[PDB]
């Protein structure tokens, strides 16, 4: 950069802290282990005559 | 609460407290505050800005170099102090973010 003669102030700058990063997080991953079941039953007494 | 413009708001809730149950000798309670802030910056600046104003004219710059010290070692110097700067300056008015799937990705095509 063009500037004032003789010596000139030496400063660096790049900033030490992550960016924006691919790290979303928050997805679901467990849900609690749940079968559903249809059932059925059949009565059954004695059917003589 | 009162001032939470004066606190980094992605360094949340800010304070280690410490509490002893003694004293000191003559009064009944007292306390001692630590303070860690990117408003110390206005003393690196300013000593770097009489360094400079000082080290462009090599004002008594001689008597140093007379113990075999260094031009160049004195030079960068400066830069360590300027960095320090940039250390407060890259969290001075920094901001909470989103976090997100902020990954980069280029275009569907044969590089």
């Amino acid at each position: 950069s063009p500037g004032t003669p003789g010596s000139r102030s030496r400063t660096p700058s790049l900033p030490t802290p992550p960016t924006r990063e691919p790290k979303k997080v928050a997805v679901v991953r467990t849900p609690p282990k749940s079968p559903s079941s249809a059932k059925s039953r059949l009565q059954t007494a004695p059917v003589p005559m | 609460n009162k001032n939470s413009s004066y606190f980094v708001e992605w360094i949340p809730n800010n304070v280690k407290t410490a509490v002893c149950d003694i004293p000191p000798r003559g009064l009944k309670m007292s306390a001692t505050f630590i303070g860690n802030s990117t408003a110390i910056q206005e003393l690196f600046k300013r000593i770097s800005e009489q360094f400079t104003a000082m080290f462009r004219r090599k004002a008594f710059l001689h008597w140093y170099t007379g113990e075999g010290m260094d031009e160049m070692e004195f030079t960068e110097a400066e830069s360590n102090m300027n960095d320090l700067v940039s250390e407060y300056q890259q969290y001075q008015d920094a901001t909470a973010d989103e976090q997100g799937e902020f990954e980069e990705e280029g275009e569907e095509d044969e590089a």
